[PDB]
C-alpha cells in the first residue's frame, strides 16, 4: 500500500531483524541435526597411505 | 640421473628383465622406447590415467624402490634392439634419458 | 600422420644450424607438443628441447646457450635454431610428436603427457670440413 510523502529515515546497521535471522537459522538447522545418527564410534587410530596407482 | 645395465642375456622364450634404477624414480614415471639400429625409436610403453596401471599388453613393469623393472615376456629372436628408459626430474624442469641397454638374445 | 625432416647435410664448425620438420595428416596438430632429440652414433638418446603452440618453450639446460626452437603453424612445420657448430654434435638428429591427453581443465594442469608416439626420418648431421 504506497504511502504519500513519509519522511522516514532507515538504519540498516541496527535493527532487531538481522538479529533474529541470525538467531532463527542456526536453531532451525541444528533442529535438522537431532534425529540424526550421532556416529562417534570412528574416532579410533586411523592409518592410512597415499592412493596407488 | 639414470642407471641401467649395460647389455642383458637371454636365450629365446625366456623373460628377459631390465632394471632401470635413478634417484629422480623415487616419485616420477618412467617411459620405455625401442630403436633399431640405422632407424627411429619407437614409443613401446605409453601411460593412460594415473590409477590405471598405465597401458598392459605385451609387456610389464613393477616398480621397487629407486628400481623400476622392464619384464619381457616370450623373447624371441626378432626384438634385438637397443633398450631405454626415460623420465624427468621430480622438479619437473628437465628430461633426461637412461644410459642404454642392449638385448642379446642367443 | 605423416612426418618430414629438412637438412643441409654438410655443416661446417662454429657456424649454426637450421632444421625444421613438416607435419601433414594430423587432425588435432594443435594439441600436441613438439620436440628435437638427437642423438650421437653409438650411443644414447639427447632430448633438445620443446615447444607448445601457446609459445612455451623449454630446453635442455646445457644445450640452452646456443639453441633455439620456433614455429609455423599454418604449414604444420618446427624450426630448429642450433648456433655455434662443433664437431663434437656429428650425429644423427630426430624430430617427434610428444602427445598429451586431457582429462579436464588445461589451465588446471589435468592433463598428463601420453608419449612420444611418432618419430622422425634422422639426418646425418655431419660438422666437417
Ligand atoms: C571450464 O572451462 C574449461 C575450458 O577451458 C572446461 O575444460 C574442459 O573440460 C573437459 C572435461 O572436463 C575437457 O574435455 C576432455 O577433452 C579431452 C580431449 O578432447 C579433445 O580431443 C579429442 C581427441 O580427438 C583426437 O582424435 C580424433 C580422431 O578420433 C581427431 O580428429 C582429433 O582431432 C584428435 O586427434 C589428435 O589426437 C590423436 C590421438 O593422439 C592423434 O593421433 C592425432 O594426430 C590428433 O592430433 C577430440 O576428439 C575432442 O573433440 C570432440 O570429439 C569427441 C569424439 O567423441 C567428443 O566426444 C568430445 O566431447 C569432443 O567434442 C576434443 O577436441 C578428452 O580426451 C576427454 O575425454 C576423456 O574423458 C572423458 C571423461 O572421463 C571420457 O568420457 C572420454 O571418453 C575421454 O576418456 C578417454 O580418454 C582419457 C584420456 O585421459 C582416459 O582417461 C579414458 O580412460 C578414456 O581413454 C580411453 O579412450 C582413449 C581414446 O578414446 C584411449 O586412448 C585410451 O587408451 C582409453 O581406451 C574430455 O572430454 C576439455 O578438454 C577441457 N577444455 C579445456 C580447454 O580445458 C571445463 O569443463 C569448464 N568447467 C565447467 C564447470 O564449465
Ligand atoms: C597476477 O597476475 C599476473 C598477470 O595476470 C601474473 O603475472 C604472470 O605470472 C605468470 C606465472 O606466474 C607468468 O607466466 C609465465 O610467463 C613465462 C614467460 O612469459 C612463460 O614461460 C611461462 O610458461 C611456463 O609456465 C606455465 C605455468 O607454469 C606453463 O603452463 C608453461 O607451459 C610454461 O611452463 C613450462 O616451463 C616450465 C619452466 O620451468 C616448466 O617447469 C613447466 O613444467 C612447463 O613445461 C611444460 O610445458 C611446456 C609447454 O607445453 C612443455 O614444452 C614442457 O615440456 C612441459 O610440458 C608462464 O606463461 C606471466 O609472465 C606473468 N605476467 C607478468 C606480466 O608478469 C602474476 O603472477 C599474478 N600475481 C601473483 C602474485 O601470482
Ligand atoms: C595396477 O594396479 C591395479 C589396481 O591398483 C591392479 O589391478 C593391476 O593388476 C596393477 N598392475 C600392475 C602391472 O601392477
Ligand atoms: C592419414 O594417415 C592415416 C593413418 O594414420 C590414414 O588412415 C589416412 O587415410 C591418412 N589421411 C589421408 C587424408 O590420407
Amino acid at each position: 500500500i504506497h504511502l504519500e510523502n513519509v519522511t522516514e529515515e532507515f538504519n540498516m546497521w541496527k535493527n532487531n531483524m538481522v538479529e533474529q535471522m541470525h538467531e532463527d537459522i542456526i536453531s532451525l538447522w541444528d533442529q535438522s541435526l537431532k534425529p540424526c545418527v550421532k556416529l562417534t564410534p570412528l574416532c579410533v587410530t586411523l592409518q592410512c597411505t597415499n592412493v596407488t596407482n | 640421473e639414470l642407471t641401467q645395465p649395460p647389455s642383458v642375456s637371454v636365450s629365446p622364450g625366456q623373460t628377459a628383465r631390465i632394471t632401470c634404477s635413478g634417484a629422480p624414480l623415487t616419485s616420477r614415471f618412467t617411459y620405455w622406447y625401442r630403436q633399431k639400429p640405422g632407424q627411429a625409436p619407437v614409443l613401446i610403453i605409453s601411460r593412460s590415467s594415473q590409477r590405471s596401471s598405465g597401458w598392459s599388453g605385451r609387456f610389464s613393469a613393477s616398480w621397487s624402490g629407486t628400481t623400476v623393472t622392464l619384464t619381457i615376456r616370450g623373447v624371441q629372436a626378432d626384438d634385438e634392439a637397443d633398450y631405454y628408459c626415460q623420465s624427468s626430474d621430480t622438479s619437473d624442469s628437465y628430461k633426461m634419458f637412461g644410459g642404454g641397454t642392449k638385448l642379446t638374445v642367443l | 600422420v605423416q612426418l618430414r625432416e629438412s637438412g643441409p647435410g654438410l655443416v661446417k664448425p662454429s657456424e649454426t644450424l637450421s632444421l625444421s620438420c613438416t607435419v601433414s595428416n594430423d587432425s588435432r596438430p594443435s594439441d600436441h607438443s613438439w620436440t628435437w632429440v638427437r642423438q650421437s652414433p653409438g650411443k644414447a638418446l639427447e632430448w633438445i628441447g620443446d615447444i607448445h603452440y601457446n609459445g612455451a618453450t623449454t630446453y635442455n639446460p646445457s644445450l640452452r646457450s646456443r639453441v633455439r626452437i620456433e614455429l609455423d603453424q599454418s604449414i604444420p612445420r618446427f624450426s630448429l635454431k642450433m648456433t655455434s657448430m662443433t664437431a663434437a654434435d656429428t650425429g644423427m638428429y630426430y624430430c617427434a610428436r610428444n602427445a598429451i591427453r586431457i582429462y579436464g581443465v588445461v589451465a588446471l594442469g589435468e592433463w598428463f603427457h601420453y608419449g612420444m608416439d611418432v618419430w622422425g626420418q634422422g639426418t646425418a648431421v655431419t660438422v666437417s670440413s
